């Protein structure tokens, strides 16, 4: 035996850090009373089998560590000094501080007179590192409070990706899953730096490799993922929509779409109407004044049923991949290698070798993660991957999808339970002002006249109703929708989302903020005008595993704690090991973990510290009343709690949703009190509950599917990798998004050697089918209105196709596409002092602002002090030595570095001038370590983009300087 | 006995194995500084038994060759830091007859550090400067009595770390450098006769690391 895991319980948990969601064994001391003595890879994990990169692998370091919080914190207004107080004291001063500021600024109806019922003077950020079940209470407590201004991580990253992929498929989540990518012929990737930021993903990447896929690097830089794929190419930063673009073009001329696919799947037949024209880098329908397009003039023309027009033999020039045809034709190789500064020679390499995958028994893979799809074309560089993809028929399909790899941990689930101000959970939009009644909400769902598109999101009733009825049981949910807040319709979107509560936190228009398991003192951009802002705050709750940058903001750099009156609660939450709960991963994945070890010190759980915090709120409300009390006390936390303690297992059991009495659906029936196996399950008419439809098939009658630990699989499952027994992924446990795409219309997969699904007898075997019914009786992307697959998506603001519109304001003064330089539905100043592009991106070794890695012995120990990538050309300009302190400056702030000179670093060529780019890392802060630096958005700006709300940190100027 | 074949062609320097064998032992960590270089620790020492090496080589055309090399004793099948040592005391340095881990014990405070090092072709052995005892890599000599993987091995993401008989591992080591040669035609073994540790370079071993071969 080994002596140190001898005497331990041993448990299984899921990494806290990259949205992989690699598999732990936990070893806890005194047969699992104790602290833990061991955290490793977890061998059956059918993900990691066992493999854990540094971050998963000294999770130890992160769970035993001496500096983690030990009991809540207090910061009395003006003091320079932390006093220790109880939970008990905490939390009711924080009930009152809720009750206060809402009492006082709770808005029944707003200035048109509308029913709102809510409160703006408090705004939420936070988190995609909780569990499932603590995101969806947590959205729910907001909400019942009536906040409004409910944001996390996923507005910066994964918000420009839902509607491009949306438009382009019906949903904005991940096609496919991570053990897929061991199935591609060829591996793309672009905006994206997977065997640093994902690096198990790299474990199936390889075996793609081993079994002849091409790997191809599409990035600025040259990185480790660089250092182990067949091809890299250097593109210059903005430069993805002509390279994508580019492809198309390449694809159409050379005819290596794939035909059947196209005609079948997409909507390439469609006829759009004689209104649709491009013109000068302008679409049709164009507004000046407004800089906004009239999309009613890209519409489809319609037959007499409303259904949109198609010519199968795809003649009609007004045909979409006719259109395509013509809008693309402008990319060639010469224009495309001039402006992405990729050699001719190296694009035809890169365009041969994933265009080869238009062959049926081909499939290729697209991976990206952040990137630069920050500016206001990200969610059009996205639209071109889509785009490429229906055209070589890679949707659907096993090595095939858009794998738009997702950030954190739980960022896919966090997302999922509406922790953005738009959405509920589920993606049922947040009601506005003028949706007045629950009817009125219902009837803006599109209908389809297609009786073969079977447009599952007319279904959104049931969802909705099932949702009021988990929170308001009680209440019919025609009555209960009046209980949650609203926001203007008369108001722009952008206004309720992350960059605008910091530029209203800065005006003052904010009383309390919540910072719940983030560090925005270091994760915002322009983190010098953040950090003042938040000295504008009258009170702030910071829950999180240290003291940081935030909840210590008031004793930072340059700040005299005496003149800053913010009170300040710090409450210390338990790390991932020491909690049950789940985490969904990338691939949907919704994965149960365990408790190792008991909380350390008096930290808890994120459950028990919102349930108690909202227990003080309710019983205050109880005994002093005040603002429309209905939302807050007619609220279910009963079905949230057991033996006085949040309860993942009944919160997940109420997620899923069971039924209120006993019913009939779908021709069978179902008793009171019993789980509801499946959203299909679910009524519109009070019979059901559900707080998330998407969870609803996760934990049935038959049990928790998130838990299942079984490696069970069909020959034609085990082929490609599905692990179906293993947990539950949503939609109902549907592995490959679009599978119905991957047969013919007999049934018969395009691929045999690798089929997603197959007909066989009169059933699917393999995955689940993403659809009912038999082969060749309905279109394959079920959550489109019209059923295909959308290369033509008139719901973009930006056109119904990519344009390239440059994203750097600075360099570029011409555009070789069109007479329109920059985004036409869109003030930089680029002082001549900073002529540099200075952009951020991330290490392996580092986990976002580094708050946590910061703390960690081992990984300070291989990355401890912010650095700045230069090139040699740049270091010979400003005598900039290897290892030398540098100044990186910019109009926003400056900090010092030690300076990288490295090959992986060149200078772009933009209209014949070379532009040094300058790389730094966003894992610093002035807390830790001792000699760490501060982070790099001290030089970010905080002008967004009126599209998105998403600030610039990949491409802003800065000056650097040897010291 | 047990072998290591570490295919260098698929390391992408994430440091899992770096992270792991401190986990494992429990060992502390140095202080460190960026010297303009993401490679730390700088060397192995007392304390660090595997840093990954960093090696960046010009080449036409974008990008660079990107070098790794997770350093570690190649627990040699003939050692020649035992049989210095062995002069001094037959003990500090002995080798176990089942796995054939070269393992340093509690008696090398009773040897010349110095002397035990440069025996080492590969310059392994490192001197705790207070209790003069060697440390290095011991194969995770533990685990493997137990059926477990060495930690940075189970750690390792993309196949570069493979463990198991020395039957089995020149078998797939031979076999790796036929199919990887395909892609980096100057591809070599290191020292397969004389270690346990079968490095596969993707070219001249001494760009890795000036020791990286005897
Ligand atoms: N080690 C580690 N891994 C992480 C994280 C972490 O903090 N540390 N964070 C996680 C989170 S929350 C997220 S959202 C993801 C983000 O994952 P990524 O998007 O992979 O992360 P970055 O390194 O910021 O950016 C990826 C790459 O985009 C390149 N790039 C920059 N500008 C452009 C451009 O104009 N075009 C193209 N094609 N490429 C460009 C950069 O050079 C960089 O190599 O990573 C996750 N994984
Ligand atoms: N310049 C620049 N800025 C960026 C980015 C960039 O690339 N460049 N990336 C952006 C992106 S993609 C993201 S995701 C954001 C991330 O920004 P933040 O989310 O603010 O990042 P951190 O706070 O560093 O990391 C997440 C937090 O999770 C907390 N945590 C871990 N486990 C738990 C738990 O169980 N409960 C609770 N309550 N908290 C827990 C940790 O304490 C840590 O503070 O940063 C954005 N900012
Ligand atoms: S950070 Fe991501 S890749 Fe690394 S161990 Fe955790 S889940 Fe796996
Ligand atoms: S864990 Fe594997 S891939 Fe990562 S640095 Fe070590 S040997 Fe290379
Ligand atoms: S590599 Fe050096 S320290 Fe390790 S067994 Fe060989 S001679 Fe001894
Ligand atoms: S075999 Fe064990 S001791 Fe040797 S480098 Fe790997 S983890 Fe460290
Ligand atoms: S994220
Ligand atoms: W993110």
């Amino acid at each position: 035996e080994l002596q140190k895991l001898q005497w331990a319980k041993q448990t299984t948990s899921i990494c806290c850090y990259c949205a992989v969601g690699c598999g732990l064994i936990v070893h806890t001391a005194k047969d699992g009373q104790g602290r833990a003595v061991n955290v490793e890879g977890d061998p059956d994990h059918p993900i990691n089998e066992g493999s854990l990169c540094p971050k998963g692998a000294s999770i130890f370091q992160l769970g035993e560590n001496d500096q983690r919080g030990t009991q809540p914190l207090y910061r009395a207004p003006f003091s320079d000094t932390w006093k220790p107080v109880t939970w008990d004291f905490a939390l009711t001063e924080i009930a009152k501080r809720i009750k206060k500021t809402r009492d006082a600024s709770f808005t029944e109806k707003n200035a048109a007179g509308d029913l709102v019922n809510r409160t703006e003077a408090i705004a939420s950020f936070g988190s995609a590192a909780m569990d499932n079940e603590e995101c969806w209470a947590y959205g729910n407590i907001l909400r019942s409070l009536g906040l409004v201004y409910i944001e996390h991580q996923a507005r910066i990253x994964h918000s420009p990706t839902v509607p491009a992929l949306a438009e382009s498929f019906g949903r904005g989540a991940m096609t496919n899953h991570w053990n897929d990518l061991a199935n591609s012929d060829c591996i793309l990737i672009m905006g994206s730096n997977a065997a640093e930021n994902h690096p198990i993903a790299f474990k199936w990447v390889l075996r793609a490799k081993d079994k002849g896929a091409t790997l191809i690097h599409v990035d600025p830089r040259f990185t480790r993922t660089s250092a182990r794929c067949d091809v890299y190419a250097p593109i210059r930063s903005g430069a993805d929509i002509p390279f994508l673009g580019g492809l198309i073009k390449y694809i159409l001329d050379n005819k290596l779409y794939f035909t059947d696919y196209v005609r079948e799947y997409t909507n390439a037949s469609l006829i759009v109407g004689e209104k649709f024209s491009f013109k000068d880098g302008l679409f049709s329908g164009y507004d000046a004044a407004n800089k906004k397009y009239d999309k009613s003039m890209w519409a489809f023309e319609l037959d007499a049923n409303g259904v949109p027009k198609r010519d199968p033999a795809l003649k009609h020039p007004r045909c979409v991949i006719n259109l395509l045809k013509k809008h693309y034709e402008r990319y060639n190789l010469d224009k495309v290698a001039a402006i992405t500064g990729t050699s001719k020679e190296q694009l035809q390499q890169v365009y041969k070798a994933y265009a080869a995958t238009g062959k049926p028994d081909k499939a290729g893979t697209i991976m990206y993660a952040m990137g630069w799809t920050q500016h206001s074309v990200g969610v059009q560089n996205i639209r071109a991957m889509a785009m490429i993809q229906l055209l070589l028929g890679n949707i659907g399909v096993a090595g095939g999808g858009v794998n738009a790899l997702r950030g954190e941990s739980n960022v896919q689930g966090s997302t999922d339970q509406g922790l953005l101000a738009h959405i509920w959970p589920g993606y049922n939009p947040v009601p506005n002002s003028k949706a007045a009644t629950l009817e009125l909400y219902n009837a803006a769902t599109p209908q389809s006249k297609d009786p073969m598109s079977v447009n599952w999101w007319q279904n959104r009733p049931k969802y909705v109703a099932s949702y009021l009825k988990a929170l308001y049981p009680d209440e019919e949910p025609a009555a209960a929708y009046d209980y949650l807040p609203r926001i203007d319709a008369g108001r722009k979107l952008t206004d309720y989302f992350w960059l605008n509560i910091f530029e209203k936190m800065d005006k003052g228009e904010f009383k309390g903020l919540f910072a719940w398991g983030m560090n925005p003192a270091c994760g915002g951009a322009n983190a010098n005008k953040n950090r003042k802002a938040m000295g504008k705050l009258e009170w702030l709750v910071n829950v999180n595993l240290f003291e940081n940058e935030t909840s210590s903001f008031w004793k930072g750099p340059g700040m005299n704690p005496a003149e800053i009156g913010t009170e300040v609660f710090f409450l210390p939450c338990c790390v991932s090991i020491e909690k049950e709960g789940s985490v969904a991963n990338s691939g949907r994945w919704m994965q149960w973990r365990y408790r190792g070890p008991k909380p350390y010190a008096e930290t808890k759980p994120d459950g028990d510290i919102m349930l108690d915090m909202f227990k003080k709120v309710r019983e205050l409300y109880a005994k002093e009343g005040g603002a429309y009390p209905a939302p807050i006390a007619k609220l279910n936390i009963a079905d949230w709690e057991e033996h006085n303690e949040f309860s993942p297992t009944k919160v997940a059991k109420l997620m899923n949703g069971y039924f209120l009495k006993d019913t009939e659906v779908g021709g069978k029936q179902f008793k009171k009190g019993q789980q509801v196996p499946s959203f299909a399950f679910l009524t519109a008419d009070g019979s059901t509950c559900s707080g998330n439809w998407l969870h609803a098939g996760s934990f049935t009658d038959a049990g928790n599917l998130m838990a299942r630990r079984d490696k069970t699989q069909t020959p034609e499952q085990a082929r490609i990798g599905l692990f179906p027994n293993w947990s539950f992924c949503w939609p109902v446990n549907r592995r490959i998004l679009y599978n119905r795409a991957s047969v013919d219309k007999t049934g018969k997969p395009w691929n045999p050697a690798k089929a997603v699904i197959e007909w066989k007898d009169g059933k699917w075997v393999g995955d689940v089918v993403d659809g009912g019914g038999d082969p060749g009786t309905k279109h394959p992307f079920i959550m489109q209105t019209h059923g295909f697959g959308a290369l033509y998506g008139p719901g973009r603001e930006e056109g119904p196709f990519p344009e390239h519109y440059e994203p750097l304001e600075c360099p570029v003064s011409k555009n070789p596409f069109s007479k329109q330089l920059h985004n036409p539905v869109a003030k930089a100043v680029c002082d001549p002092r900073y002529p540099f592009i200075g952009t951020t991106y991330r290490v392996t070794e580092h986990w976002q602002t580094g708050l946590m890695t910061r703390r960690c012995a081992w990984l300070v120990e291989a990355e401890p002090q912010i650095f700045c990538e230069i090139s040699k050309e740049l270091a010979k300009l400003r005598g900039i030595g290897n290892g030398d302190t540098v100044k990186v400056s910019s109009l926003r702030g400056a900090l010092e570095a030690v300076a990288i000179v490295t090959e992986r670093i060149r200078p772009f060529k933009i209209e014949g001038v070379d532009v040094h780019m300058v790389g730094l890392p966003w894992h610093y802060g002035w807390m830790v370590p001792k000699n760490g630096g501060d982070t790099a958005n001290l030089l970010t700006p905080s002008a967004g983009d009126p599209n998105t709300g998403i600030p610039e940190t990949k491409a802003f100027m800065v000056d650097v300087r040897k010291v | 006995g047990k072998m290591f074949f570490v295919d260098l062609s698929r390391c992408t320097a994430c440091r899992g194995c770096q992270i792991a064998c401190k986990q494992w032992k429990n060992l502390p960590a140095e202080e460190t500084r960026n010297t303009g270089s993401h490679q730390n620790p700088p060397d192995l020492s007392y304390v660090t038994l595997k840093t990954v090496r960093f090696t960046e080589k010009s080449r036409k055309g974008p990008g660079i060759d990107w070098l790794f090399f997770p350093e570690q004793c190649r627990h040699c099948v003939e050692p020649p830091c035992k049989g210095q040592a062995d002069v001094d005391l037959e003990g500090a340095v002995v080798k176990d007859e089942t796995t054939g881990a070269v393992l340093f014990t509690e008696l090398t405070a009773k040897v010349d550090g110095e002397s035990v090092r440069s025996a080492c072709p590969y310059d392994i052995p490192r001197i705790d400067p207070v209790t003069k005892r060697l440390s290095k890599c011991d194969m995770c000599n533990d685990r493997v009595q137990n059926g477990l993987l060495p930690a940075c091995v189970k750690t390792c993401p993309t196949g570069t770390m493979n463990f198991g008989d020395e039957q089995e591992m020149l078998a797939l080591a031979e076999k790796r450098l036929a199919e990887v040669k395909k892609t980096y035609p100057g591809a070599v073994l290191g020292d397969p006769n004389d270690v346990r540790v079968v490095y596969l370079f993707t070219r001249d071993p001494k760009d890795f690391y000036e020791h990286a071969v005897a």
